[PDB]
């Protein structure tokens, strides 16, 4: 008996989720391990780029062992495309990475001092970019009907917060109408 | 007797395991230093991720509760701030368990002189004697390769007179005054400096462990400034602000001041409760209370403007507060107050000072929360280390203010009894030294703690002597509420106003030994440290009359 | 047949799982060679780990790494189960009238596992018992059996397949079921016009119009 | 349940005797059915704990007034009030359901 949630996710499963995620990482490490679904890797190169799973990288990022990269996705001037390009299409939500907003918490906790320009600039801009898109959702979400929406493309967590909300008024909504012919 | 790197790789080798690990650092006790030292420590570990019990001792009867209880697998063990005096070899007994012996008891110690059953004989230590007294320190070195082992006539009652002869001069040692020559934490910093870890709030900890005791002496720690300051400078956020930015942000020197609380309360009250400013201006005297308003006379300060909170201030008062002072204090004989500080700043929160901050901890450790009492309290102090251990994280703010409304609250009570103290004029000046006792007073439910005393009887003493000549005398306090008159009496030590020549070696400790081993009349050396002591009042008055003769100073 | 891909499988298990407003197949031939690897895994690492100490008179990661994966993935599949016994828990009449019909496919050994059966007929052994002492003795004749009456109902309820569930499309494009303009798939909802469906957009429709797309995985959820 | 070594079904579920006999027969012969369950696998359950997912994966927890020791499987914690261990999540998903840790 699962209790809570249950039929949405729970915010940190999402997370839990994601970190299943491969990511780039630079190794100061010069048994085996096979594990199991990781695949990797022969003794990791300092100062040598590879690609691992994300909770390795977390692991090894307390133990300050390995230094992670910054997405690509993630920048402040690249963050300024997507808000130019999000505010100027009111209707769809642009191009997301899907995990955006969970990499966004996660990598800025401890990784945060790996970035280049991280303080007070990013978080100022994922808060807005996740200002600007929850009221779009918010505008977006008057046109309900059923049964079709497009949520195009949107974060996992912003699926997750408003998921019983949407899938429940509308199993009140098309329950009436299924009903009434 | 080792290097700190080194003595940090054993304790490697015998900690990680399956089961992991096992070892208990022994937080002790009820000294800032202890948090300061151990949080860095812990800190270290989490680093390797290596398994930690972690244990708040208050007792130091109470040690034996736990080493005697609760052992199993745990072969390297970790101790601080015990045992510098007491050794644990007779205490714990041990008993060797089969060379290259299975556990190694680390004990980290401020306190001189160390036993001498401790630094020689290795059993359980591994001890921290270095650096600071090494030394020699050739009067231990010569209390045992002598001592051990040890015609025929003269030879023997030669040999004899050998022996007493060093029996004499190893009784002048380990017979002395505690003193703590530097903090624990520069040390364990100077064991983390080693490994290579810069760390900012690691830094500020160390910055903690420096400043915790400076209301008592330095003594050595004018010259600590170096070994700061240098790390200070071996660092830096950002070259220039960048105002503020909200990340780094981080500790800088100012000119801090050891009044009391200027930041987190009103300037007025700041001065009035200060408690190197309580002497010189005389300010439990309605006559000298007036002095402190000359001094806003003359600073152009307003009253008002003086009782309003230190936030909001206005800023032409801000960027006068490093000159108006130079101006003025220097008149008043209040020209010892600027000291080169450290202040951590968390940007849009606020700052803090590097004693304020220890203001802060020490109000938690006492508020904020017949042997089945005494330890359901000891209990409550127990539970409330935590409660000061967590005001260090930086993560959470929000309750160290709630110990700053204490800290300023403390004083109030503290200040106000203080001064209920001297308009009776109950200093005992007796001969050989001073001497108090209260009899009487509000709220000594403040007073159960041994650190509240730690502060009132430092108040005390600062107050009794600015100086004012002469003879600075140590000086005795008691109080009782519950707990049917246990009435704790702490040792105290002379306080010199800045010029201090020798570190005077506070006498008590011996001196309460002494009583202990005569009649010992309701002697109590339960708590851990050896100036303070518990008594009851049937058997108080004929212990102060054998504290009062021989008198060892 | 590679660990990785099992694992993908075994989350899209998860998630389709949470997700659907109804039971799923249990799918044995991936679960239970992860029931027989985490038996194999568990037992070497504490091997590892005993051998370890031999070679102490060094670096605990690839263990503590080990240990950590084993943790999460011993979590996933306790999700798994621990959520299909509570719909099993809510369905166990739905099912009981669908394992006394013919047709279609029934519980079996297939669409429950050999576990979770007897946690179902026990569990709806000591249900009926319960109730029995309980409020049944004091029986209405009609009442005697479970089932439908017709109604209100009972239950029947709930093989809900109208429920919504969030839909994100995924699959292997031939260049099957592509008919432009971007992409699969059909819908052919009974009550509207296809939308139709378009792959990089997730679509939140009825569950049964996509069951069969569920079936393929062309849809994640 | 409760969990361990569960061992026993015992001294929870406060509703106790008020609670119907009727109701509490099904309940004993359920966590009973559970049994069965928790001996299926071989996994390991370890499934009544851990609804939670690990992280990262070392905690702290806080005694909260409990003695202790108790802690017999794997190690002996040594339970002792006031007294942190900087403990793997392994053994505090089966400790902290009692009411043993406090602070995750």
């Amino acid at each position: 008996l699962p209790a809570h949630l249950q039929q949405t996710f729970s915010p940190e499963e999402i997370q839990f989720i994601v970190e299943n995620e491969p990511i780039k990482i630079f190794p100061r490490i010069t048994w085996q391990l096979i594990t199991t679904d990781d695949k990797a890797l022969n003794n990791m190169v300092a100062m040598r780029s590879t690609e691992v799973v994300l909770w390795i990288a977390l692991l090894l990022k307390q133990q300050s062992k390995c230094s992670i990269v910054a997405p690509q996705w993630l920048t402040t001037k690249e963050l300024d495309r997507k808000i130019q390009y999000e505010k100027t299409h009111p209707d769809r939500f642009s191009e997301l990475p899907w995990n955006w907003l969970v990499l966004a918490r996660i990598l800025f906790n401890k990784a945060k001092d790996d970035f280049h320009d991280p303080i007070h600039e990013l978080r100022g801009k994922i808060q807005d970019l996740r200002e600007i898109r929850q009221i779009k959702v918010l505008k977006g979400l008057k046109y309900l009907n059923e049964s079709h929406l497009q949520l195009d493309n949107l974060s996992l967590l912003e699926i997750n917060e408003l998921r019983p909300f949407i899938t429940e008024i509308m199993d009140k909504l098309r329950e009436i109408h299924t009903a009434s012919l | 007797i080792s290097q700190f790197s080194e003595a940090y790789n054993k304790i490697l080798r015998n900690s990680s395991s399956a089961s992991s690990c096992q070892l208990v650092i022994f937080v002790s006790c009820l000294n800032i230093d202890a948090l300061c030292a151990t949080k860095m420590l812990s800190l270290l570990f989490k680093k390797q991720l290596v398994q930690s019990q972690i244990v708040p001792i208050f007792g130091y009867s109470e040690l034996r509760r736990h080493y005697s209880q609760l052992d199993d697998n745990i072969n390297s063990l970790l101790l601080v701030g015990f045992g510098g005096v007491i050794d644990l070899e007779a205490f714990l007994e041990i008993d060797p368990q089969e060379q290259s012996f299975r556990r190694d008891i680390y004990v980290l110690d401020a306190h001189r002189p160390w036993n001498l059953d401790n630094i020689f004989g290795s059993q359980i230590i591994q001890c921290f004697d270095d650096g600071t007294v090494d030394d020699t320190l050739g009067e231990e070195k010569e209390a045992y390769y002598k001592l051990l082992e040890l015609n025929d006539l003269s030879k023997r009652k030669q040999r004899k007179k050998q022996i007493h002869e060093y029996e004499g001069v190893l009784e002048e040692y380990y017979s002395q005054g505690t003193t703590v020559v530097n903090s624990i934490s520069a040390q364990i910093y100077s064991l983390l400096s080693a490994i290579g870890e810069t760390n900012l709030s690691n830094l500020w900890l160390n910055i903690l462990g420096t400043t915790s005791l400076d209301i008592a002496y330095a003594q050595v720690y004018n010259r600590l400034y170096p070994l700061l300051q240098d790390e200070v400078k071996r660092l830096t956020p950002s070259s220039r602000n960048s105002v503020k930015t909200p990340d780094t942000l981080t500790l800088n020197i100012q000119p801090d001041y050891y009044l009391f609380l200027l930041r987190h309360s009103s300037l007025y009250d700041s001065f009035y409760y200060s408690n190197y400013v309580n002497a010189k201006l005389s300010l439990w005297n309605e006559n000298g209370k007036k002095r402190l308003h000359k001094m806003f006379a003359r600073m152009g300060i307003p009253l008002s403007t003086a009782q309003e909170t230190w936030l909001y201030m206005d800023h032409s008062i801000k960027r006068e507060l490093g000159i108006i002072f130079d101006k003025n204090l220097d008149r008043y004989g209040l020209q010892d107050i600027i000291r080169d500080g450290f202040v951590r700043t968390l940007g849009y929160r606020g700052s803090i000072s590097a004693s304020e901050f220890v203001e802060a901890l020490t109000a938690l450790l006492e508020v904020g929360n017949s042997a089945q009492k005494l330890t359901n309290l000891r209990k409550r102090w127990v539970s409330n280390f935590w409660l000061s251990w967590d005001a260090l994280d930086d993560r959470k703010v929000e309750l160290l203010n709630r110990g700053i409304q204490l800290a300023q609250d403390l004083q109030r009570a503290i200040f106000n009894t203080g001064v209920a103290i001297l308009e009776k004029k109950l200093i005992k000046h007796l001969r050989i030294y001073r001497l108090c006792v209260l009899q009487d007073g509000p709220d000594l439910d403040l007073y159960r703690n041994p650190l509240t005393l730690l502060r009132l009887g430092n108040t005390l003493i600062e107050c009794c002597a600015e100086s004012e000549d002469k003879q600075l005398l140590p000086m005795v306090l008691a109080s009782i509420d519950e707990n049917t008159d246990t009435y704790l009496v702490a040792g105290l030590t002379p306080r010199y106003p800045r010029g201090t020549k020798k570190p005077i070696l506070n006498n008590f400790s011996m001196a309460f030994q002494q009583i202990t081993a005569e009649t010992d009349a309701k002697v109590r050396i339960d708590n851990f440290e050896s100036s303070i002591i518990e008594i009851r009042r049937e058997d108080l008055s004929p212990f102060l009359e054998k504290l009062t003769l021989s008198g060892l100073l | 047949v590679s660990p990785q891909q099992d694992f993908s499988d075994l989350m899209k298990s998860w998630k389709n799982e949470r997700c659907s407003p109804e039971l799923l197949p249990y799918p044995h031939q991936l679960m239970k060679r992860l029931l027989n690897r985490i038996s194999m895994q568990s037992q070497l690492i504490e091997n590892i780990s005993m051998g370890f100490l031999d070679m102490q008179n060094e670096s605990k990661l690839p263990l503590l790494c080990m240990e950590t994966e084993l943790e999460r993935l011993k979590f996933v599949i306790r999700s798994y189960i621990r959520c299909r016994l509570s719909k099993i828990d809510k369905f166990s009449l739905y099912l009981r009238q669908l394992n006394e019909d013919e047709n279609s496919l029934i519980s079996l050994t297939d669409l429950l596992s050999k576990d979770e059966i007897k946690y179902h007929d026990t569990h709806s052994l000591i249900w009926l018992k319960l109730v029995n002492d309980s409020i049944l003795k004091y029986m209405p004749e009609e009442l005697q059996a479970i089932n439908d009456t017709e109604g209100s109902v009972n239950m029947i309820d709930e093989p809900d397949w109208n429920k919504f569930v969030f839909i994100h499309v995924n699959g292997p494009p031939d260049g099957e079921n592509e008919f432009g303009k971007p992409c699969y798939t059909v819908t052919i909802p009974d009550l509207k016009e296809e939308v139709e469906l378009t792959i990089g957009s997730i679509y939140v429709m009825r569950y049964e119009v996509i069951r069969d797309l569920l079936r393929d995985d062309k849809v994640a959820l | 349940n409760g969990l361990d070594l569960m061992s026993s079904i015992t001294f929870s579920q406060q509703d106790t005797n008020n609670l119907s006999h009727q109701e509490q027969e099904y309940l004993k012969e359920y966590c009973d059915l559970i049994t069965d369950l928790k001996s299926g696998d071989l996994v390991d359950i370890d499934l009544s704990g851990s609804l939670v997912p690990p992280s990262d994966a070392f905690i702290d927890v806080r005694v909260l007034k409990d003695a202790g020791e108790i802690q017999t499987e794997y190690g002996v914690f040594n339970l002792i009030k006031d007294s942190q261990f900087f403990v793997q999540q392994s053994d505090v998903e089966r400790l902290i359901q009692q009411g043993y840790l406090q602070l995750i």
